[PDB]
């Protein structure tokens, strides 16, 4: 009620609890919390750019291949990086929508 | 090296034909009726004079 719009909204109710009857050492009651979020699309969006701004100018890179690696290698692994930023650009603001697109009943007055 | 490998597909589009709608929802007539009949009924006279 406080954060509706927070919420991915094709995924409507969104909590898991558990309860275990027992607290930590300490206080009587603390509790766990695990978050998914597109907002982490912000940790990828960061590496890709700073991977970028080494990986033209090749620095550091000859110790990387030296003990092993093509420069392939690295190529798949940042643009698989940018492929899971587009992952979170596919997941963040859709709507709650049909199995797929559709087309809906017109206008076709002419006569 | 090029970082979209040969090893993925690349197949070439096609002429598709034209889309249909979903849904025709072409008119309907009203099924028909006639009255409702009575079930318990008159009756005449068993026994004559």
């Amino acid at each position: 009620n406080k954060n509706s719009s927070y919420f991915v909204e094709w995924i409507p109710n969104n909590v898991k609890t558990a309860v275990c009857d027992i607290p930590p050492r300490g206080l009587k009651m603390s509790a766990t919390f695990i978050g998914n979020s597109t907002a982490i699309q912000e940790l990828f969006k960061r590496i890709s750019e700073q991977f970028t701004a080494m990986f033209r100018r090749k620095a550091f890179l000859h110790w990387y291949t030296g003990e092993g690696m093509d420069e392939m290698e690295f190529t798949e692994a940042e643009s698989n990086m940018n492929d899971l930023v587009s992952e979170y650009q596919q997941y963040q603001d859709a709507t709650a929508d049909e199995q797929g697109e559709f087309e809906e009943e017109g206008e076709e007055d002419e006569a | 090296s090029p970082g979209t490998p040969g090893s993925r597909s690349r197949t070439p589009s096609l002429p598709t034909p034209p889309t249909r709608e979903p849904k025709k929802v072409a008119v309907v007539r009203t099924p028909p009726k006639s009255p409702s009949s009575a079930k318990s009924r008159l009756q005449t006279a068993p026994v004559p004079m």
